[PDB]
């Protein structure tokens, strides 16, 4: 089972740096190449640089001359990529993948990197359950509201309430994010069942519960 | 430096029906075997390797996918459509010392008309107690993408305050949902008692209504 | 004449299908200002003669022979690897590719048809002469004259490149040079045969002959593999990729790979029992036996089965006869029988050089 796993989201300061990772495991390490690929938002992808690893040769894409620089820890099977003085521009996602010569394009990627970059201060979220205000079937919410940076994971009574859900995206206002989801059951299954919200925002350290009641 | 121009930019099929999207290369990507490779992209997941060398495809793939094309004009194929190829498609070339990719392709599964199942939430109570007050309306399952909400405060036409977010095409049922979320003061939400979520769509000349009084 | 020709001849064959990754080991142009300079020494040293008579007495003895014998237990290792090599790829093609590959390494149709083994049962059989060699000569000279025909064409069919200076490139002055002086010295795998040869001519400044066709064969070697490595495509592949064996780059079925791996083929078939049983059984001796031939076939076919870097034996072998008989015997029998100024330093320096020589394989 092939995979390439990165490290975790990035808030990185303006003129900061950062250095992200990918750990390789199902594969002889050197017998294959190892890219890195950008993904700015609506535009499409940019490939950065690659690097090969049985002799330790890079290649970049002078667009980037001078914000990556490529690492590999041969034993570790994890090839790194260093981003040094960020602006507001670099904020995207960043992208990994595996690559043989010739018979071959990426074919195994990471799962991504999302780096932010931004002067902010990072603060907890505040949640609060949507209660509802009458016989089909009737749908909760919970209401995530002021947060930064973000990552925030939201499940509903611990992940065995998977259908129904409607996570939606973050949008940002003046340096704050706000995130809602919604589940929908029967009406027979609420409030009889104890329905409650799974927030989690790990840069403030946060985790919180929160029951949906009438 | 090689430009790949890719068309269409966007591009809606009905299920079960071809798609043909297409790539341009600026100079000649073939080298013996022609490097031109397609990838498949949904939200916020890795991209996904489709087809490699043009017109080879990949282990795991469905067959309903084809490549075809050589030297500069390369097109992909998706047989018959699923609403599990609602997503983005890019063009790779690896045959320059500076990779390139195209400008993407956004595939919309087009489907049965659908209309929202709307539900309004006025403010929590630990939402007042610490100040402030929102109101949710959630408009869910619903076809076409294109929709139109508007607020209103005791029949006042409110539009400040407002916040949006849109889900992505659903992967099953190839639908789109929203959430609008408008946000006022604990003081200014007192101030009024009927709160009203209007929601107009293709599927109803009268828009759907979902109301509430404070009180 | 017929002698440049002759020596040429039997200096080429295999020895050079190995030289490109012996450059992507060295570098571009370091590799060759490698065999230049090895080159030289080697044209050198086959001048410093005037065997075994010349080599005995001193108290060392026949350690000569055992060196000498490396470079023939070595041969019929690399055959039965190249043999596998070129008869499982001669299989392959089977009814019922202008293609550039860097091969995957760890090495029902599949699973039977690789075994080297019942390569062993034809070779087993003819070990028992003068027949092979009438079938041989002949096949050499076709063989390594295609060759040099394929190395060119398929040069041409897309071969430019070249950046010098890195990820599709290789540094042209890498630190690998130790491992092509290495196998670049097998490539003058004749110091054991020119005097048994050189009186055959008409004699006399003869020295002109002997250094015009160590140029001829440096140029041979020195084209190949510079088409080769500047060909190879760079930018979608990258160097490095070049296996030892240079034709291994190319796949499953290439109407011209083909035809040059079965000219090679039919060229050591004939070739092999000649040099095992002919030659290797003479110099152990210094149904009989039937049990010397299945040592020499048993190291090769687990050499073949095994570990298949055919650079990999190119540099001990080539390397460890070479600081031998090419490098320490002359010098030593100069000095021994010059009854200076810097005659001394020069070939001390030079038996330095191939004690450097296999001490740099060992060191990466």
């Amino acid at each position: 089972q092939i995979q390439l796993v990165q490290s975790g989201p990035k808030l990185s300061k303006p003129g900061g740096t950062d250095k992200i990772s990918s750990k390789a495991s199902g594969y002889s390490f050197t017998d294959y190449v190892m890219n890195w690929v950008k993904a700015g938002p609506g535009k499409g992808l940019e490939w950065n640089g690659s690097i090969n690893t049985s002799n330790g040769y890079t290649t970049y894409i002078s667009a980037f001359k001078g914000r990556g620089s490529f690492s590999v820890d041969s034993s570790a099977s994890t090839a790194a990529q260093q981003l040094s003085v960020l602006k507001a521009a670099a904020t995207a996602v960043y992208f990994n993948a595996r690559n043989f010569r010739g018979n071959g394009a990426m074919d195994y990627w990471g799962q991504g990197t999302s780096v932010t970059v931004s002067s902010a201060k990072t603060t907890a979220p505040s949640v609060y359950p949507l209660e509802v205000s009458t016989g089909s079937s009737v749908t909760l919410g919970c209401l995530v509201k002021g947060y930064f940076p973000e990552p925030v994971t939201l499940t509903w009574n611990s992940g065995s309430l998977s259908s129904g859900v409607h996570t939606f995206p973050a949008v940002l206002a003046s340096d704050l994010y706000t995130l809602s989801s919604s589940v929908t059951v029967t009406s027979s299954t609420w409030p009889s069942q104890s329905i409650t919200c799974n927030v989690a925002h790990p840069a403030s350290s946060t985790k919180v519960d929160k029951k949906i009641e009438p | 430096d090689i430009l790949m121009t890719q068309s269409p930019s966007s591009l809606s099929v009905v299920v079960g029906f071809y798609v043909t999207i297409t790539s341009q290369a600026s100079n000649n990507i073939t080298t013996y075997s022609s490097f031109i490779f397609w990838y498949q992209q949904k939200p916020g997941q890795a991209p996904k390797l489709l087809i490699y060398d043009s017109s080879t495809l990949e282990s795991g793939i469905p067959g309903r996918f084809s490549g075809s094309g050589s030297g500069r004009d390369f097109s992909l194929t998706i047989g018959p459509n699923q609403p599990a190829d609602g997503a983005t498609y890019e063009d790779l070339q690896y045959n320059g010392e500076v990779r390139t990719f195209g400008g993407g392709t956004k595939l919309e599964i087009k489907r049965a008309d659908a209309a929202p199942t709307v539900s309004i939430f006025p403010p929590s109570s630990e939402q007042l107690t610490s100040g402030g007050a929102e109101v949710v309306c959630f408009l869910n399952n619903f076809y076409p993408k294109n929709i139109n909400v508007a607020w209103k405060i005791d029949g006042g036409e409110r539009q400040n305050g407002v916040l949006n977010s849109w889900t992505d095409q659903d992967s099953a049922d190839s639908t789109y949902s929203m959430s609008s979320t408008l946000t006022l003061t604990k003081d200014e939400y007192e101030r009024h008692a009927s709160y009203t979520c209007e929601a107009t769509h293709q599927t109803s000349t009268s828009p759907i209504v979902k109301s509430f009084n404070r009180n | 004449i017929v002698t440049i020709f002759a020596i040429w001849n039997t200096m080429m064959g295999t020895s050079i299908l190995s030289i490109p990754w012996g450059i992507k080991q060295a570098g571009f142009t370091l590799g060759i200002i490698i065999i230049v300079l090895m080159g030289l020494l080697t044209l050198y040293c086959c001048y410093r003669v005037l065997v075994c008579k010349y080599y005995f007495g001193g108290f060392g003895k026949w350690s000569s022979l055992v060196f000498s014998l490396v470079s023939l237990i070595g041969a019929m290792v690399v055959y039965w690897v190249l043999m596998s090599n070129f008869l499982f790829n001669t299989g392959k093609f089977i009814f019922n590719t202008e293609r550039v590959i860097c091969p995957y390494p760890d090495v029902g149709l599949e699973f039977d048809h690789w075994w080297s083994k019942t390569n062993t049962i034809p070779f087993y059989l003819i070990l028992l002469s003068a027949s092979f060699f009438a079938r041989f000569t002949f096949l050499g000279t076709i063989s390594v004259i295609y060759l040099i025909f394929l190395v060119t064409y398929k040069a041409i069919q897309l071969g430019f490149h070249l950046e010098f200076h890195s990820m599709f490139f290789v540094p042209e002055f890498r630190t690998l040079f130790p491992q092509l002086s290495g196998v670049l010295t097998l490539a003058f795998f004749i110091h054991n045969c020119i005097i048994t040869l050189m009186k055959n001519n008409k004699h006399q400044e003869n020295v002109r002959d002997l250094s015009l066709a160590y140029l001829l064969v440096g140029l041979t070697y020195l084209y190949v593999g510079v088409l080769i490595f500047a060909a190879f495509p760079s930018p979608p592949l990258s160097k490095e990729c070049i296996e030892p064996n240079f034709l291994d780059n190319f796949p499953s079925s290439d109407i011209l790979v083909f035809v040059a791996r079965t000219f090679l083929l039919f060229q050591m078939t004939t070739v092999y029992p000649l040099l095992g049983y002919l030659v290797r059984v003479q110099l152990m001796g210094q149904l009989h036996v039937f049990v010397l031939n299945v040592f020499v076939v048993g190291a090769g076919v687990l050499m073949a089965r095994f570990y298949p870097n055919i650079g990999s034996i190119i540099r001990y072998s080539g390397a460890l006869c070479g600081l031998a008989l090419v490098f320490v015997l002359p010098s030593l029998i100069h000095m021994v029988s010059l009854k200076r100024w810097t005659s001394t330093l020069f070939h001390g320096f030079l038996i330095l050089l191939g004690v450097a020589n296999l001490l740099g394989q060992f060191f990466m």
